[PDB]
């Protein structure tokens, strides 16, 4: 799980 | 991925908790502060005249910041400018931890220095509840 915001 | 942080005080919530370090040294002990305003750290804290600089001889400030409205790296950059020694981003929903990533868009990214970590909403609410009760929340980062 990867996110910028 | 996942790492560790240790709430050292107060006894009510002290212990070891999972966390996810941002994708952008040594041991570090700080005290947690949840800002009155600008809780998502999407605008400069000097606009609110809010600083997290620690007085000489006192613990560095770990700023607790809510997730949302802006990039994680902007939150870390804005907290870093306000004098915070680390940033803890409380997830906006109860879910497994995620890895905060770089915006990709499409610097200041090369100028982010302070440690960054995403914690759960559960731990975020527990920290806020201890601070609201009047207790200082100390924490140890070993990354």
């Amino acid at each position: 799980r990867v996110a910028a915001a | 991925e996942k790492n560790n942080l240790k709430v050292t005080s107060p006894d009510s919530i002290k212990g070891i908790y999972e966390c996810a370090i941002g994708n952008f040294g040594g041991t570090l002990v700080g005290t947690v502060v949840y800002p009155k305003s600008n809780q998502k750290a999407c605008k400069s804290y000097s606009d609110f005249d809010i600083s997290f600089k620690s007085k000489p001889g006192r613990l560095p400030t770990f700023v607790l910041i809510d997730r949302g409205d802006c990039y994680f790296t902007l939150k870390a950059w804005i907290a870093q400018q306000a004098g915070a020694a680390a940033i803890l981003v409380a997830d906006s929903k109860a879910e497994p931890l995620i890895t905060m990533d770089t915006p990709e868009e499409d610097d200041y990214l090369q100028n982010i220095t302070i440690p960054s970590a995403l914690i759960t909403k559960t731990l975020g609410d527990s920290i806020k509840s201890a601070l609201s009760g009047g207790d200082m929340v100390n924490m140890k980062l070993d990354w």
